[PDB]
């Protein structure tokens, strides 16, 4: 919508 | 990765179209982002199985199934929001309609794959009773089934399953949340001597409780014991008794030994119908009759003979046909009364209609006017008009949530909304151990602050609190003049991971913007914190946090000069009482004393909900639940560059002789002279509080980069940069020549403009928060 | 028994604390000022009072003084002494119509819309001229 | 009108509409699934608990007073500075 | 029957010792003798005793010989 982040599948973990 | 999936398909002989759906689900972003809704706590959870963030709509319906799937071995993968399926089904009438539906999860297991939809009890019953051919119950396997979902599964080689919350064992959920910290670790190595010591103590005593084993002085800790637990060396049933209660959990060496060791009514209802006054009257009747039941009647009896005889007769009747005779002396006054409505039925109907359609309306009309309108209508209709007291009394019978929502709105009706009362042992509201559920919330502190140097008023600072829900201990406190923006969040979390050690496990955070941003979500994913979101306009979901604001008002803030307390009554404010003329505090000192209150005053104060100080509860919990040193985040340079935010793209190009372009400025480093990383994309991080310094990911290391205007762009913040850029664009909009915005124009704007009120306000704000930074850093 | 039970030194110290730490432009809560009073009493070696005693002696000093030294003069204006006429001066509201008439402005608590383009025009302002004798809206 | 079980926090009984009606707290669900012998011991333990915590208001008040006295000392110093 | 509790003596300490006596014996003593004062006076105590055909007796103050046993 307006100001809403795209439904991205965020990777996890510390690189 | 592709070869194993291909062999999976070949082994299970999935059709070409089924393989197409599985491939599409495997490589696709989720269809829709989970919305907060109005009744569901939503959010995201880090999964090491997939290794990504998985979105749940409900933290107590879909999230338990997600936990199972994450810790289930049979499951290979579990995608969320799979692409829509056009389920075709015939309704009650007979029309075959095709409805788009998005399953909650798509689960690929080691022998099958398909869709799994999470619902609740009452939802399933209402959907079944409103749609006979869309959901039904099979008592054989005791499972809920959807006709079109399973039909589509069977036409594609897949399965369809409905997960309810009847079958979830909440003890399993509690124990999973207990041992998730040890699960997320990767190199659990218990010392051999200590492991042997526990093995001997366990094999010497079967059925030993966890509490009675932890208290033993074996030179070990609780981290060691729970590490042995998670590696199945010591068997504890994570299905019957939770580990948070270590006094009801028997310990066994293996599963086999654990299994072997494990292997009249009407009269009483009449009493329930009695009042304390009726009980006293029955007692008086018994005391009157008692001399007549022992052959020694009194010679002075005021009560007449007929009543005594009736009481005795009913005593005997009860002792004959009930079982006990006292129950025959019960009055039960409550039934008496005239409950018949004295108004005519037409008068009722009209007055119901008028209360419905002329009082509970978006006007907040007073009762007198609506009564007058009702009386006028009644006189038109030739019926009896009720009095004003009757109107007020019946209006007083409609109070609660519905009327407050239909008159004031959903925000005002929220006070009388409801309390969710726990029947069984679900996951506890306020967690089970320290560093499990932490709430984050901001507020505008009611205190005016003057400038440290020039003494001009600066306004009311913003306070950001991160507080654990278990021990109520204020985990991290932050104070800044700015509105809610990530910087806030980097900060509270920096201190969290600074003076304490790590970070929460489930962090609730309202539906801010600072939390719907990409930076905060990315950081939570990086540090593996389950992000939970309360629904909009609902405050009880972070209630434990929010009330900690009010205490800060009463114990520290409202006891200061210039507090913004008397401004609640704006209509009563004068120039002699305006806090902007009484304020004397500064940001640094206010932050210092707020930290003092939150860290040694409120920290040592006993809590009603714990019977101990928050520090004592924290120590006891981390002693029982283990220190969990593995999950410690060391506050070093690596964490410093990890907390820093970045742009939307994530990486920038290295132009030869210029560097990397971040926020209208150019940054250069020595290593950029190497042509290997020249004209290529490298990940960039930018310091919001010091623009003149950034970081770039080169050759497997973050390296500092300094802008070409270090003498002119060092120490400034990024909010001042946007202010300068907007003012520069507006000033060049005062002329027709289109001069593009670059670094040098901003540089000479910063080096030339000194008297702009907004810019001076910004520089004052940065200079003030610098002292808060120094106080944090130990200065 | 109309005799006071607390010692006189405690009474004086509690009066001083109420005057100089509760009637201030800070709106301090009763608990914190009571705690400060108790600490001062313990340093002074005098018998400390109870929270009920502090609350009862604060609700006995209520009025203009408390509301003005706590919230200001515009808040104590509700706790004002009325004017009660012993003798009969000129009547306050008027001997006859059109003798004393009041002018007053306000803004009506209603959002108004335009009659042509239908945007929000904000809240209007109403001015009233009232004949104070008959209270009639002239 | 209300009645309470000394052997059970989780239970109460109130007189509503002409019915002794069961009333649920929190140490009910939290104490669900246990015996009736440890329930009463935990019940007595929580009574004294909730008492004894009401009595420690004096120490909290004293600590608050010391903190506020230091706060007021800084108040005076910073007001005299200006 | 034995009651150990943190509460001060009152009719709470008797209405719950009679309960334990009924638990481990199934009946009530016909005549129950209790202490004097207004802390042992109630309606629930006497209605309990009168329900199961029992009696209550109160010792006189400052004379413990009645409870000397
Ligand atoms: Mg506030
Ligand atoms: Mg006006
Ligand atoms: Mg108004």
């Amino acid at each position: 919508k307006v100001g809403k982040r795209k439904p991205k599948r965020d990777p996890i973990g510390v690189q | 990765m592709k070869e194993q999936f291909e062999q999976w398909v070949a082994r299970l002989q999935i059709s070409e179209a089924g393989q197409k759906i599985i491939e599409k689900v495997r490589s696709s972003e989720p269809s829709r982002r989970v919305g907060g809704g109005s009744k569901n706590v939503s959010g995201r959870y880090p999964s090491r199985k997939m290794g990504v963030t998985i979105q749940f709509e409900s933290h107590r319906v879909a999230l338990p199934i997600i936990y199972q799937l994450e810790h289930d071995k049979d499951v290979l993968e579990f995608y969320d929001q799979p692409p829509q399926i056009k389920l075709d089904y015939q309704a009650s009438n007979g029309r075959r309609l095709g409805v788009l539906h998005t399953p909650d999860l798509f689960v690929i297991r080691t022998n099958s794959a398909g869709w799994e939809e999470c619902k609740t009890e009452q939802d399933l019953k209402k959907l079944a009773e409103k749609n006979p051919n869309r959901y039904f119950y099979s008592e054989e396997n005791n499972q809920w089934h959807s006709l079109p979902g399973e039909v589509y599964a069977n036409q594609f080689g897949l399965y369809h399953r409905i997960h309810s919350d009847r079958e979830i064992n909440w003890v399993l959920q509690r124990n999973l949340q207990f041992l998730e910290d040890y699960y997320r670790s990767e190199s659990l190595v218990v010392e051999e001597a200590i492991a042997q010591s526990l093995l001997a103590i366990v094999s010497s005593q079967p059925g030993i409780t966890l509490a009675e084993l932890l208290n033993r002085s074996t030179g070990a800790k609780s981290d060691d014991i729970y590490t042995l637990i998670i590696q199945e060396q010591i068997y504890i049933d994570l299905n019957a008794t939770p580990l948070a209660e270590p006094e009801r959990c028997l310990i066994f060496r293996d599963e086999q030994t654990a299994s072997a060791y494990r292997l009249s009514t009407e009269s009483w209802q009449r009493f329930h119908q009695a009042s304390p006054e009726d009980q006293a009257e029955a007692l008086e009747r018994y005391k009157t009759i008692e001399p007549y039941l022992n052959g020694h009647p009194p010679e002075n009896e005021t009560i007449p003979a007929r009543t005594i005889r009736h009481w005795k007769a009913k005593y005997l009747i009860a002792i004959q046909k009930y079982g006990c005779g006292y129950i025959g002396l019960l009055s039960h006054r409550s039934v008496k009364g005239n409950r018949q409505r004295k108004l005519p039925e037409d008068t009722l109907a009209i007055m119901e209609k008028f209360i419905l359609e002329d009082y509970e309306t978006l006007k907040q009309k007073r009762m007198w006017e609506v009564h007058a309108a009702l009386v006028r209508a009644c006189e038109e209709a030739g019926v009896i008009a009720p009095s004003y007291k009757a109107f007020t009394k019946e209006v007083q019978r409609r109070t609660g949530y519905e009327q407050t929502k239909k008159r004031q709105g959903r925000r005002a009706a929220y006070q009388h909304e409801s309390f969710y009362w726990e029947l069984a042992i679900t996951t506890p509201r306020h967690g089970d151990r320290p560093f499990e559920i932490g709430h984050i919330a901001h507020t505008e502190l009611d205190v005016e602050l003057v400038c440290s140097d020039t003494g001009r008023n600066l306004g009311r600072p913003w306070a950001t609190f991160l507080v654990d829900a278990y021990s109520r201990r204020l985990l991290a406190v932050y104070l800044t003049f700015d509105s809610p923006s990530y910087r806030s969040c980097l900060m509270v979390l920096r201190i969290c991971v600074k003076r304490h050690g790590r970070l929460p496990q489930i962090v609730v955070v309202d539906n801010g913007a600072e939390f719907h941003s990409v930076y905060f979500e990315t950081l939570l994913a990086t540090f593996e914190c389950t992000k939970k979101q309360r629904p909009p306009a609902k405050a009880r979901f972070g209630s434990v946090c929010e009330r900690l604001f009010g205490t800060s008002n009463t114990q520290f803030v409202h006891n200061l000069l210039g507090n913004t307390q008397i401004t609640r009554n704006v209509r009563q404010v004068t120039k002699s009482v305006n806090p902007k003329n009484l304020a004397v505090w500064t940001l640094g000192l206010l932050y210092e004393y707020l930290c003092a209150w939150a860290y040694e005053v409120y920290d040592t104060d006993e809590h009603p909900a714990l019977f101990q100080s928050p520090r004592d509860a924290f120590a006891a919990g981390m002693a029982i639940g283990g220190s969990r040193v593995h999950r410690m985040i060391p506050y070093d340079e690596n964490f410093q560059i990890l907390t820093l935010p970045t742009t939307s793209e994530g990486k920038a190009k290295v132009q030869v002789g210029r560097g990397i372009k971040i926020n209208y400025i150019y940054y250069w480093s020595n290593s950029f002279r190497d042509p290997q990383i020249e004209n290529t994309s490298v990940q960039i991080r930018y310091d919001p509080f010091n623009i003149g310094i950034a970081y770039a990911f080169v050759r497997g290391q973050w390296v500092q980069c300094i802008s070409q205007y270090y003498a002119e762009l060092q120490g400034r913040s990024e909010k001042e940069l946007k202010l300068a850029s907007i003012e520069l664009r507006k000033h060049y909009s005062n002329h027709t020549q289109q001069s593009k915005v670059s670094a040098k124009n901003l540089a000479e704007f910063l080096a030339s403009v000194e008297a702009q009120e907004a810019l001076l306000e910004q520089r004052s704000y940065d200079a003030e928060v610098k002292e808060v930074f120094r106080v944090i850093e130990g200065g």
